[PDB]
């Protein structure tokens, strides 16, 4: 849902430069115990709302694992990595699924971000950060979920450059 | 766009040969960076996975 | 499309055995360029005939890669691990596409196999190895295509175990 | 099975966001191990892509 | 060099509660375009200097690769995320090296850090993430190098929890 | 030990031509449960002698798996492709480990070979493949072991083609 | 410049986990025929506290 | 144990792609405000022929 994200430092915001014609992602998890989850997606803008459309095909996930097992604890925070790639934007993260006895799991996201625009109508960004925090609530087991996210996009001001780059 | 939106969602899937369908309904601030959204699982449920490897698609 | 595998040395039939239920697949390809190919496919008999139904999510390839830019030339012949897992079969496999300039472009295939009947009805294989031979030509551009495929599964007869293994 | 067993296929995906269909028909022979088929792609054609992705999901 | 962060939010220092007896790192640096970086480190107190011993085996870097050519452009700023994994401290980065013609080269760090003092005798940090800074300057051609970096240990305050985490 | 391969139907044999300059090899090999195995090795003959120089870094293996539990029961049989890529030889395989129960562990080879000659001193391969099979016997608990190994080089005649390649 | 019957030596040296080792090792095999036998000693770090299995494709 | 301005110093050996190299390396930080300088020198292999990038990590 990645018109919902905080732009700091003047940075272009790929997604929200894509309306009215919206965007897509298209995205491989890779789970260290071998699963994958794949999923691709359609952002369009209708009206005054958002509409997703999403596809899914996830598999070689361990039978005994967190996640067949249903027995993970939802994620850390995350930080991705996004940088121009081809003409569009492509994205890099790892995450960390919490799990039984103070546990993680990691995995490796590797999206790319598909502006439905003409390159000639959008700023693309440099390089730079999103600060992810994704927390779920199973209201209804197995049936029925909230969910919250805060996305900040940044440059690296935490650890500064001596020669005065980003 | 507004200091509040409001998103809708669908999702189908299939999940080490689990088939399922799942809705989903929010809103943020798309300036703010922030966002809620409620998802059922319309189809396949209960989920017989965490449905934890579903939240960066929603 | 699994069911056309010549078994050797007496090995029990993973696919086969599955029907009249059939099987299922699920596989994600990973390209050493950084492109993933996943899909699921459904395997049914439908009175004589055999029924495939296939879903495909492909991403991240390079704009400028032999996938994208359509000057791949067809892949080299293969060899497929497989074994049991999770009391299900998976299967494990590099391939080589054939690139302009005598190149080659490798992937590494993850698949599981899960038959449609119970584990009390199957004969489960012991390790073994799948030949593959896949060939193809384009019979109008971008339109038709005609696959030829010849598989054979087998033990390691080539390379022989001085203690009595497979 | 017998030994020339017919099949047919329906196949749809994106890749790299172009979205496409395909059928399939063919026949082999089970025992044996060998086969072959004829591929058409009926949506999101000419295909813009290597073709040879897609072998292995036929 | 491990020694020198600077940790936030009472975060326990690993690193500097191994001192005197020191630690080991061990890291594979597994780049996008098939090369591959190992290396294996100790650090060891010698009265009031800090001695690294460091191993190193790389391969299978492409010839025509930025690497290869000697065209890199330095290290984007990155993120690590830090986690207790046996025992034993574990750390997971993306890190993108700039090429000509704006583009980056990604890769992954997988690292295990390991304590020479005993499990019980440190306090283990929680899941955490370290910013890092890395600037080179080539001094004289292939010979002579200068490198600054500046690392920082934190929780994610950029996107604040709803429920009360870290 | 490349020297002791059987080349079948006139496939050039890439490391008997590299003699008496000799070769090397690098490999990393990557675990399915984390573990990087990474070595570099120096072939010389020296009179009637073949001398080997091997080093290696390992890292990241789970303290609970079978690697440092040392409860691996040996390879099964496995096979490699090769091809040239960057004027040398190019090696790629998957490999399982047995375990406890019937189960595996499986790995990723990435290889490449360097003759010590020219490659315009050397007839190259095509595409092909090489079957191996390594057998152990423990003679001492962790400190006396023998190595048995079968290799063969061949093209695919297993699965035939009808377009008249290899 | 190779015999029927080809014998070999090796040194081998590394770190797996932290945990440093040495192996020496000999053998013979037919180059031709493509088979071979050694014997591999661990001279350094012993006994091992590792599958021996992971150092297989390095002797 | 540790003084607000802490040196160090560094020896490393390796092989990238056959290309066998050594370093030596000095420098100095502040090990709480998590800053460090150093200074790098190949003295075995130069000049290096690959980016040194890929060995900033293990410096």
């Amino acid at each position: 849902s990645k018109t919902f994200i905080k732009y700091v430092s003047g940075i272009p915001d790929y997604f929200k430069q894509s309306f009215p014609e919206g965007f897509t992602w298209e995205r491989t998890t890779t789970y260290e115990d071998g699963g994958f989850l794949t999923a691709h997606q359609d952002t369009s803008l209708d009206g005054d709302c958002l509409v997703y459309k999403v596809k899914i095909l996830g598999n070689n996930f361990p039978a005994d694992g967190p996640v067949m097992q249903n027995k993970a604890g939802g994620w850390e925070p995350s930080c991705e990595i996004l940088y121009e790639v081809d003409g569009v934007l492509c994205g890099q993260s790892l995450m960390a699924l919490k799990c039984p006895g103070g546990r993680h799991l990691n995995c490796r996201l590797h999206t790319t971000y598909r502006s439905k625009k003409p390159a000639s109508a959008l700023k693309m960004p440099e390089f730079h950060f999103e600060d992810h925090r994704i927390e779920v609530k199973e209201v209804q087991k197995g049936k029925h979920y909230e969910q919250y996210e805060a996305a900040v996009a940044r440059y690296c001001d935490a650890a500064p450059s001596k020669l005065g780059h980003h | 766009l507004t200091e509040t939106m409001p998103f809708r969602m669908t999702m189908e899937g299939t999940v080490n040969g689990h088939h399922f369908k799942c809705t989903g309904k929010g809103e943020g601030n798309p300036f703010e960076g922030t966002q809620d959204m409620k998802i059922e699982v319309i189809e396949g449920g209960p989920l017989p996975f965490a449905f934890d490897i579903l939240s960066t698609s929603c």
